[PDB]
RNA sequence: CAAGGUAGAGCAUGGGCCGGUAUCCUUAAGGAGACGGACGAACUGCGAAUGUGCUUUUCUUCUAUGCAAGCGUAGUGGGCGAGUUCUGGUAAGCAGGACUGGCGAAGAGGAAUGAACCUGGCACUGUGCUAAGGAACCCAAUGUCUGGACAGAGACCGAAAGAGGUAGGUGAAUAAAAUU
């Protein structure tokens, strides 16, 4: 397609993401109760947690009220493999459980591996809810190497919180 | 160490592509999204169109060869923001690259004035030759006329007591 | 879809039996009569053993009697009638 | 010290704006209520009679009862942490039609028609939710006139 | 006698007027504004040189006086009377208050100490802003060392920061050098003392012709 | 979808400071003035951001180890402090309000020490990793590059006013190295 496009002389652009990836940084533990409410909405709960949200106007208008606690951005295929392969799991209800073959055909009635699961949650966008709703938040470490300075300042100013774009695939990989 | 990017976005509205202009930025900054930030800025600035109506469909580095580390004259442009004003002004450097000549100044400026990287811009580099030269510090370098000794000691061994009799410096 | 699905849940768990309650008398026949009914929960869904069992964990003053001509009032054209509690006469 | 009488502090509320002084127009009066709809409380300060307390000025609320030429509007209020209806009596010269109800009615209809068709050929109804906005659309573009940006301006 | 200038110096209070709600205030000590040429024509007296203010800050009405003196004085000696124009920008409009209290205290009949403590007019002051105009003079071009020099002298009369600056206006017009030149010739100007108004194509044209008639040309 | 009059901006009714060309009125003074500059917590012609309420799950997102009418009964009714703002006062570790988190009733690691500041909320053990803050020695971990700076200075530290030394920017000259 690229090839395509460049031998006439046309640029093309994808569509944005359906999903961000967000990761909790700092404690809040001081915030106000209007903070603390959104984080639970977000189901992030204690620090070094990360989550998958619906890009959305809903959503963003969230994520600017809890900027100065989160990292967030997109997130490639193959980052979320390792994510799922490396630290997933998954509950019924009040049962928490490991992703196997019996527990994908017990939910979703037409899932049976977990390459299928991954599959249709990156290519098809109105399964969403059911398939994110499913999996538990994931419990990462804190970063190899540290951070390189005050983590509370903006990913601009030089810190940790904030929007990474492309680029939270490199926080995440020191992490899992 | 700082790079070079060329950044290329459109309008958007609640359809797409409203208008058939494209606009492009080229920046010196250390990674893509301290280059995607200043696209933002200039765009608010210089036209009035914020982030939410705004959509980027490229970046590009851009990058020389010198494969022999040949030694270039640059001139710079820049302003920088202090307590009472914005101050301009133009300045002359050595080096092995149009970043290399941007990185000496951004630590020239902070040495001399006090001031972080984030308010000192860049507004254009030059390459020149040698009758183009215009204020005195690079001149006898570029002319090819300088020879000086060193004034540093160099340590010989990185054990932190020797004997008295051993050669200690160089 | 999975909001339905989740409402659907709460409505069925307010219905079945708590499993960590149990009545306060020092009574063996009655004690008896608890030990059946909670065997019986735990192997079934239907909606009228749960109440049941959950209605001869309360006390005393929560199992208020019936006279006999308000069991007929509110037997609504049923044959059997059930009620955990005692039934009095109605001299009208 | 302040005082506490039934118009207090009512001087910037309860005045006619800039050239709007005067009696109302002609469609106060001619407007008909009904039990149910949602109004909207705004005082005209000629007026003297039927004038609600000015805490209810700019809220609205549902109608309970009507009568010759006034109205009885349901409202909540929090008194002592906990959650009040009250019952206020208000003149049709102090109150317009709200439409706080308009989008919602538009969307009424649309079911309506939808409700029936899902009982003859399917099952259940699409319904015709809202969605919120998405994300940013997909862009192919010529690459002709091509706009260079600067800092030209120095800004003295 | 007075209190020493710190203790009026910040713009603490709100705004407080001489007014129905305010009575028994004592007169400003400035009451001259406008010293020199008057009523010279806007043209005869090109050059422009003002006094900056580079604080936020109450400039008391006894300060005002003191720097009139000052100024008035070098030019009058120095250009002559009928070369210069002074005008002082700034008016004395807030009160300042006092919550005055005995030597002998203690113990009085009179309400001592924090009871009642609110204040009663002691004087009056101006209230000031970055970037503010707070002299100004207009003069021949041959006089700029002459003028940059007298106010040099108000600078020190006043606390904090101030400038002597030199401007892009002719006159007290509002108007760059450049654009009032090319206005005057082509005929657009009408003269009203120290400053003039522009002619333009908006009335009706019985109007238009009777101003033109008047033009400075 | 409503209501609002603060910050900014303005000086059209009311209060109120200084100066005015032509022209006008008298005087042979002064006054008025087609206009400019300066202003109000109890001046308004315009008007934010943040905050408040109403409807819709027929609207995203979470939700049972969750909410909870009703009944019975306790303690409390001297508060204090931080950040952002306000009123009285020359001010105050002073007196008095508003909003969002604390100490009270909160330990642990860090600011040498400190109720309230930074990191961050505690059952009991074991192995790894990070925060804030550090890395000659006291004391677990330290080095490198480029400019400034000589004062028993600085790392901890006061004003209006200023010259001297040195490093750079911009604008004027002159030039038989440059200089002002």
């Amino acid at each position: 397609s690229e090839e395509r496009m460049q031998k006439e002389n046309k640029i093309y652009a994808p569509k944005d993401p359906h999903f961000y990836a967000v990761v909790l940084i700092k404690s809040p533990l001081r915030a106000s109760n209007k903070i603390k409410k959104t984080l639970e909405l977000f189901r992030l709960k204690h620090i070094n947690n990360c989550v998958l949200v619906k890009n959305n106007e809903s959503s963003r208008q969230m994520l600017q009220k809890i900027r100065n606690f989160v990292a967030y951005g997109e997130l490639k295929l193959k980052t979320l493999r390792e994510l799922i392969y490396k630290r997933g799991s998954c509950h019924i209800f009040s049962e928490k459980l490991n992703i196997t073959n019996e527990t994908l055909e017990d939910a979703f009635k037409n899932i049976r591996c977990i390459e299928e699961f991954i599959y249709e949650l990156y290519f098809n966008d109105e399964r969403f809810k059911e398939l994110n709703n499913f999996l538990n938040p994931f419990k990462l470490t804190p970063p190899k190497g540290g951070y390189k300075g005050r983590k509370a300042k903006d990913i601009i100013e030089g810190g940790a919180v904030g929007n990474h774009q492309d680029k939270i695939g490199e926080l995440i990989k020191k992490m899992i | 160490a700082i790079n070079e990017y060329k950044v290329y976005g459109i309008k958007i509205d609640d359809n797409g592509v409203v208008g058939d202009e494209v606009y492009a930025h080229i920046v010196f900054a250390t990674n893509e999204l301290l280059a995607k930030s200043s696209f933002n800025k200039i765009l608010k600035k210089q036209k009035k169109i914020k982030p939410k109506n705004t959509k980027v469909i490229k970046v590009e580095e851009i990058k020389e060869d010198n494969k022999d580390l040949d030694v270039k004259n640059y001139g710079i442009d820049y302003y920088y923001k202090s307590k009472r004003c914005d101050h301009k002004g133009y300045k002359e450097f050595r080096g092995v690259s149009r970043c290399h000549a941007v990185d000496k100044l951004l630590c020239d400026i902070g040495g001399r004035h006090s001031v972080k990287r984030n308010l000192i811009f860049i507004m254009k580099v030059k390459e020149l030759t040698v009758d183009e030269i215009k204020k005195d510090k690079i001149k006898i370098f570029a002319m090819e006329d300088v020879e000086y000794p060193a004034y540093r000691n160099v340590l010989r061994s990185n054990k932190l007591f020797v004997s008295e009799n051993e050669k200690l410096f160089n | 879809m999975l909001k339905q699905k989740m409402f659907e849940h709460y409505k069925k768990k307010a219905i079945l039996f708590d499993e960590s309650r149990v009545p306060r008398t020092k009574n063996v026949f009655y004690q008896s009569l608890f030990s059946l009914y909670k065997k019986v929960c735990e192997n079934t869904e239907n909606e009228i053993v749960h109440k049941i069992t959950k209605r001869l964990t309360m006390s005393r003053t929560e199992r208020h009697p019936l006279k006999l001509s308000n069991i007929i009032e509110q037997a609504n054209g049923k044959e059997i009638v059930v009620f955990v509690g005692k039934v009095l006469d109605d001299d009208k | 010290v302040s005082s506490h009488g039934y118009r207090r502090q009512t001087r910037n509320l309860f005045s006619q704006a800039f050239r709007k002084h005067g009696m109302p127009n002609t469609s106060t009066y001619l407007t008909q209520y009904a039990v149910g709809e949602y109004v909207d409380i705004k005082v005209n300060p000629a007026i003297h009679k039927g004038m609600p307390h000015k805490y209810y000025h700019g809220r609205t609320g549902i109608i309970k009862e009507v009568n010759r030429g006034s109205v009885i509007v349901l409202f909540n209020r929090i008194l002592a942490n906990k959650t009040v209806e009250r019952k206020v009596i208000v003149g049709i010269e102090h109150i317009r039609k709200s439409k706080c109800q308009d989008e919602y009615l538009k969307r009424l209809e649309i079911n309506k028609k939808i409700i029936e068709e899902a009982e003859k050929k399917g099952e259940v109804p699409v319904l015709f939710k809202r969605q919120p906005k998405g994300p940013k659309p997909a862009v192919e573009m010529l690459m002709n006139n091509i706009i260079e940006l600067s800092y030209d301006k120095v800004e003295s | 006698g007075r209190r020493p200038g710190r203790c009026y110096r910040y713009c603490k209070n709100k705004p407080y007027i001489k007014s129905r709600f305010c009575r028994g205030v004592p007169d400003p000590k400035i009451r001259i504004h406008d010293l020199g040429n008057k009523n010279a024509p806007c043209v005869d007296l090109p050059l422009n040189v003002n006094l900056i203010s580079y604080s936020k800050e109450q400039l008391s009405s006894e300060s005002l006086e003191s720097a009139r003196i000052a100024v008035n004085k070098y030019m009058m000696v120095n250009a002559g009377k009928d070369n210069y124009h002074v005008r002082i920008n700034v008016h004395p409009y807030h009160i300042l208050r006092i919550n005055k209290m005995l030597s002998c205290a203690g113990a009085d009949r009179l309400q001592t100490g924090m009871r009642l403590a609110y204040g009663k007019p002691y004087g009056t002051a101006a209230r000031v802003r970055f970037g503010q105009r707070i002299i100004s003079i207009r003069t021949k071009d041959s006089n700029l060392k002459m003028a940059m020099e007298a106010l040099r002298r108000a600078r020190y009369k006043f606390p904090g920061k101030y400038e002597v600056q030199k401007s892009n206006e002719y006159g007290f017009s509002g108007i760059e050098r450049s654009q009032f030149e090319e206005l005057k010739n082509n005929g657009k100007l009408i003269n009203m003392g120290d400053h003039v108004k522009i002619i333009k194509e908006k009335g009706t044209v019985e109007r238009y012709v009777k101003l033109c008639e008047n033009a400075i040309q």
